[PDB]
């Protein structure tokens, strides 16, 4: 029984060393954590119908009042973008819990 | 397992940091988790 | 030609080949932009 | 350089620390951009560096 | 651009390129003579900036 247990432990070392397969359950979480954040980073590049996605490119070109008609677009988009990510993250968290 | 940074003294996570997307550490260190184990 | 700008990108590379367009990979760097504005329908090269 | 300032180049305003880059810009480049679609490098006009 | 002696017909409109130069738009913008000076992707006060 000791020899068998030691043999079976040897088969786990070989199984997990000689390939990478069983850990996909952990890996997909570290992947989704990153991918959702990477998507939220990328969503800063989005225009949301403004003349630019970039803030200084508006503020250097327009005055105060004409900037806002662009800036509130970017705000509306970026606020909904965070709310989307936080809805995904709260939902995701429930699974991990 | 193969991560891309984890809050270890500062690249996907340079950009995340430069947008205020901070990653906080766990309370329990990987040694503590190994000790409990 | 884009929006009146005629733009040239190029690459010169060494080779050693007798037959065909060299299978392999590289990029052309932008060499020049000219504001020329003309229509180009058609083109021809020049020999010497 | 190596100090925090409000930068501007060409009307590319912002805020940061400027430092000499070892990024081998090919001669036709004047910007580098981070994954975030935010600038991270610039070629100065008066000085090529 | 403003001081030529004659202008063109709109069926054949002239187009002059501008490059490699310094632009004091306050010349144009402070000139009373213009019945309209309307900017669409910029505000006029920012043209110098
Ligand atoms: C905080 O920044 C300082 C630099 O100001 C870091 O100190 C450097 O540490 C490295 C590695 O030990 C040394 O090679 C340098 O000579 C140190 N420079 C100075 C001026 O101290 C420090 O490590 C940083 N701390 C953290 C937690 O990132
Ligand atoms: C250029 O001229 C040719 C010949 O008249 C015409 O077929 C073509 O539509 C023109 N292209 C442009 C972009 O004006
Ligand atoms: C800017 O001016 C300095 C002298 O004032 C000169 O060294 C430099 O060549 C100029 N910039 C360019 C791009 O030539």
């Amino acid at each position: 029984i000791a020899n068998q247990f030691n043999s079976a432990i040897g088969k786990i070392q070989d199984s997990l060393s000689s390939t990478a397969s069983a850990l996909g359950k952990l890996q997909d979480v570290v992947n989704q954590n990153a991918q959702a954040l990477n998507t939220l980073v990328k969503q800063l590049s989005s225009n949301f119908g403004a003349i630019s996605s970039v803030l200084n490119d508006i503020l250097s070109r327009l005055d105060k009042v004409e900037a806002e008609v662009q800036i509130d677009r970017l705000i509306t988009g970026r606020l909904q973008s965070l709310q989307t990510y936080v809805t995904q993250q709260l939902i995701r968290a429930a699974e991990i819990r | 397992v193969t991560l891309a940074d984890a809050g270890f003294i500062k690249d996907l996570i340079c950009a995340q940091k430069f947008n205020g997307l901070t990653v906080l550490p766990p309370l329990l260190t990987d040694e503590m988790i190994a000790q409990y184990t | 030609n884009i929006d009146g700008y005629f733009k040239i990108y190029s690459k010169h590379t060494p080779i050693n080949l007798v037959r065909d367009l060299p299978q392999g990979f590289s990029a052309l760097e932008p060499l020049v932009d000219l504001p020329i504005g003309i229509n180009i329908t058609r083109f021809q090269t020049l020999l010497a | 350089k190596n100090k925090c300032v409000n930068f501007n180049f060409n009307g590319l305003t912002g805020t940061g620390v400027l430092t000499e880059s070892n990024k081998k810009f090919l001669p036709f480049q004047q910007f580098g951009r981070d994954i975030a679609d935010t600038t991270d490098a610039v070629r100065d006009p008066q000085t090529l560096e | 651009v403003f001081n030529a002696t004659r202008f063109a017909s709109v069926y054949a409109w002239n187009r002059k390129r501008i490059s490699n130069c310094v632009a004091d738009y306050s010349v144009l913008y402070n000139s009373a003579s213009f019945s309209t000076f309307k900017c669409y992707g910029v505000s006029p006060t920012k043209l110098n900036d």
